[PDB]
């Protein structure tokens, strides 16, 4: 009421705050997750889409993932060993050897009992 | 002379399940709502207390029905929760009991042609087992592993004539038809009709008949 | 072209903020009614993570990933929007951004699913690698080649239809191919995107609504009344938001029971017409079916 | 002198028997790994009532005999006599001098390798007295409920009295997790308060908890200050 100066509303950061843990007959150190909320709020500070990720360390390698953390992060428990949070591989970056003249059938064979 | 593989391998693998994560999470599920319903007894819903004679011997019936009212609400609407819960958790197993129904049929009481219906890989043969509330299908597959590479063309005229085949393999040099087993090349799974000009990507190559030999 | 859902959008409520924002005493008598809203979070959390499995189950039907080819001979397609541009920097295809262009906060929070655009677009890609260069042979370990006038020779001697229809009219399918698309260029996508849009906005106009008590804002009630008779007031207020929580959460099990339908249809048809042909008669389109290419849209998968 | 309290003040919240059940309760406990304060009596100074105390020692020679809680303790609040020869209590008024003698009163009641613990509580005018004789270790020992006495008084202040090692402890309103055995006594607790992995256990109502990720609780971000604003001094 006093100048005329127009300023904005937008609600206090709040979200979800989640455990990331390994078995506690593996281990006992734990990240800790804040769901959404941008960690200039709220140990090693990492940001992510899911939100910040504090406890756990940024790894720029690519594995096959243990722990879904959300957005194409996931958590793990390894080199002493630690938890590291990458972005997950998707499996083996295979490239074939497509041409106009070639087949594949494997050697071998495992009756695979499923 | 492969019952060895295979008698190996199902023992292997029946071994790994020695050395359940659908089945347990049902039984799990059916306890966390039975046993939400039980605590349920315990809450007050706004009234005075929860169990039903404090609630008529501390205080006159002139008010106990309206207190009463708001407890017997609580308690139907937590009935009503749960019932719903488990109609749709029904729905549920419904579906994997027709897929059972349907893996029963078409993989253990004949064979299944649909790729990846009966385990990855060729689908060979299953056995059901008669598991606690499910069952376990033991889906013996046909899994060629230890890739290769070889060289084939769209079809191969021998001497004017278009084939069209059973797989034209070759392991570098010479054609093989083909499971990875390499067979001699025939006429009897590749049957004539066209020319080269009339299936793209042809390259020239023998044929060897069986009527000649 | 067949447009078939797949996931819905993972959602997850926070009772305290969304029926007792910033109060205290509201709270207390929360916690009278008992536990309600554990197993309310233990509901809406069972339905995300298994959107995480359906989009697990259909996308990632096989282990590898497959680069095409940087010379590309594939026949002839409109496979410029199809396969990858490495032009976009929020990288998809062309074909998943036409898709993709076609299609608040208070306690309720909209939390992001994890197989991410480009991951997604990478595993369909991976598919579409594998169809063309190694057809249905991929779908038992990693890719074993074909090439793309054997593979389409042995995806018409597999319905009973002779090998010479694209051994002869190839020039017929990569133009097709592109007026098809080009009609083209969502029913059922836009619709569950829609009834998700309509299920929390009703939510969330649910906290305008006073359920016969005095107002419908927390501090108002406070302030007039007393604990005497604003406990009577503020119970009127609770067990109605209550049950907008559980209508809202009996509405979400019974929607994301329809996209697990859909779900497993749509990881059926990536089984049986893209890692394979159907022999299925209108399983996998109308007519005499060779083979089907998935296309990432968002929310969905297009065949 | 301060000392670290690991698994201390973990007693009975009731007289329910339960057997090998993980039972959740929001009772007033010694929180785990707090700052209790050690004392040497080489005097006894007077010390912070506030929600009961965590009271120890550690003896080869039993040599404290006296424990006297009250506020004024000039025979005008109720103090107490507790004396362990039994635990033979008097709750009731001695005309104390300024350090009462060593070597009309109303409640007169008889009930190096030592550990005397003594939880004290004062909830409903019921004054609790648990207790557990255990010759601060590495371990985990539950408090048995010793004597109750209704008095229905408010104490605020007190003073252990000997003829000379004694701690006092914080007890504050914090959840706890308990843990009972197929004998029905208390064999390991957990907190769910003091660090992330403890809410996790409390959440899933265990122990052993397995690899993954649990959303344990919510995070808000509390108002700061206030802003209240009404327009330039216009009417005067």
């Amino acid at each position: 009421p006093q100048t005329l100066e127009i300023l904005d509303i937008t609600p206090c950061s709040f979200g979800g705050v989640s455990v990331i843990t390994p078995g506690t007959n593996t281990s006992n150190q734990v990240a800790v997750l804040y769901q959404g909320v941008n960690c200039t709020e709220v140990s090693n500070v990492f940001q992510t889409r899911a939100g910040c990720l504090i406890g756990a360390e940024h790894v720029n390698n690519s594995y096959e993932c243990d722990i879904p953390i959300g957005a194409g992060i996931c958590a793990s428990y390894q080199t002493s060993q630690s938890i590291i949070a990458y972005t997950m591989s998707l499996g083996a970056e295979n490239s074939v050897a497509y041409s106009n003249n070639s087949i594949a059938i494997p050697t071998n064979f495992t009756i695979s009992v499923t | 002379e492969n019952q060895k593989l295979i008698a190996n391998q199902f023992n292997s693998a029946i071994g790994k399940i020695q050395d359940l994560g659908k089945l347990q999470n049902v039984v799990n599920q059916n306890a966390q709502a039975l046993n939400t319903l039980v605590k349920q007894l315990s809450s007050n819903f706004g009234a005075i207390s929860s169990v039903l004679n404090d609630i008529l011997s501390r205080l006159d019936p002139p008010e106990a029905e309206v207190q009463i009212d708001r407890l017997i609400t609580g308690r139907l609407q937590s009935l009503q929760t749960y019932v719903t819960q488990q109609l749709i958790r029904a729905a549920e197993i419904r579906a994997s009991a027709n897929l059972a129904a349907t893996k029963m049929s078409e993989c253990v009481l004949g064979q299944s042609k649909r790729v990846d219906f009966c385990g990855k890989g060729y689908h060979l043969m299953s056995f059901p087992q008669s598991a606690p509330h499910g069952v376990v299908f033991l889906h013996v597959t046909y899994v060629p592993a230890q890739e290769k590479n070889f060289t084939t063309a769209p079809a191969i005229c021998h001497d004017g004539k278009a084939h069209f085949p059973g797989v034209f393999v070759s392991n570098g040099t010479h054609w093989f038809v083909t499971f990875y087993e390499p067979q001699i090349i025939t006429t009897d799974n590749t049957f004539v009709s066209g020319n080269c000009d009339v299936v793209i990507g042809i390259v020239n190559n023998t044929v060897y008949d069986p009527l000649q030999p | 072209t067949e447009i078939l859902p797949v996931s819905m959008t993972k959602t997850s409520v926070d009772c305290t903020m969304y029926i007792c924002g910033d109060s205290t005493e509201c709270s207390n008598l929360l916690l009278q009614y008992g536990s309600f809203c554990t197993q309310l979070n233990r509901a809406l959390t069972g339905i995300a993570v298994e959107q995480d499995k359906n989009t697990q189950e259909v996308f990632a039907q096989v282990k590898q990933i497959y680069k095409t080819p940087p010379i590309k001979d594939f026949g002839g397609f409109n496979f410029s929007q199809i396969l990858p541009d490495p032009s976009k920097p929020s990288k998809r295809s062309f074909i998943e951004d036409l898709l993709f262009n076609k299609v608040k906060f208070n306690g309720l929070t909209v939390l992001p699913p994890l197989l991410t655009d480009e991951m997604i677009a990478q595993y369909t890609s991976a598919l579409l690698a594998g169809t063309i260069t190694s057809g249905w042979t991929f779908g038992a370990g990693a890719a074993l080649q074909i090439p793309f006038a054997m593979q389409m020779a042995y995806r018409f001697n597999g319905i009973g239809v002779t090998q010479n229809v694209l051994y002869e009219n190839q020039k017929l399918i990569a133009n097709q191919f592109n007026s098809a698309i080009g009609k083209i260029q969502l029913g059922k996508l836009q619709n569950v995107v829609n009834q998700n849009a309509q299920a929390l906005n009703t939510l969330v106009k649910q906290l305008s609504s006073n359920f016969g008590a005095i107002s419908s804002v927390l501090n108002d009630i406070l302030s007039r009344l007393d604990p005497p008779e604003a406990e009577v007031q503020i119970d009127r207020l609770i067990t109605g938001r209550l049950q907008s929580l559980q209508t809202y959460v009996t509405q979400q099990l019974i929607r994301a029971a329809e996209i697990r339908a859909s779900a497993n249809l749509a990881a059926t048809k990536m089984s049986e017409c893209v890692l394979g042909q159907s022999k299925r008669v209108d399983f996998c389109g109308k007519g005499y079916h060779l083979m089907s290419f998935p296309q990432s849209a968002p929310h969905g998968v297009v065949f | 002198a301060y000392t670290n309290s690991f698994t201390r003040g973990v007693y009975y919240p009731d007289k329910v028997f339960r057997s090998s059940v993980l039972h959740s309760t929001q009772d007033l406990f010694l929180p785990f790994f707090s700052n209790v304060t050690w004392f040497h009596a080489i005097d006894n100074p007077v010390l912070p009532f506030n929600d009961g105390v965590y009271f120890a020692s550690t003896e080869k020679s039993n040599i404290i005999r006296g424990w006297i809680f009250g506020t004024t303790l000039d025979s005008k609040t109720q103090s107490l006599l507790i004396v362990n020869n039994n635990v033979v209590i008097k709750v009731c008024e001695f005309q104390f001098c300024n350090d009462p003698f060593l070597d009309n009163c109303t409640f007169e009641y008889v009930s190096f390798k030592n550990l005397r613990e003594f939880v004290f509580k004062n909830i409903d005018g019921y004054f609790k007295i648990y207790s557990k004789h255990t010759p601060l270790p590495q371990g985990f020992s539950a408090l048995e409920p010793l004597v109750d006495l209704p008095i229905g008084i408010n104490i605020t202040r007190f003073q252990t009295l000997l003829a000379a090692a004694y701690y006092v402890g914080y007890l504050q309103p914090r959840t706890f997790l308990l843990k009972y055995n197929e004998n029905g006594t208390i064999t390991d607790a957990v907190d769910c308060a003091l660090d992330p992995l403890s809410e996790t256990k409390c959440t899933l109502k265990s122990f052993t908890v397995e690899k993954g990720i649990y959303q344990t609780s919510n995070f808000r971000v509390q108002p700061t200050e206030s802003i209240v604003r009404f327009p330039n001094i216009t009417n005067l």
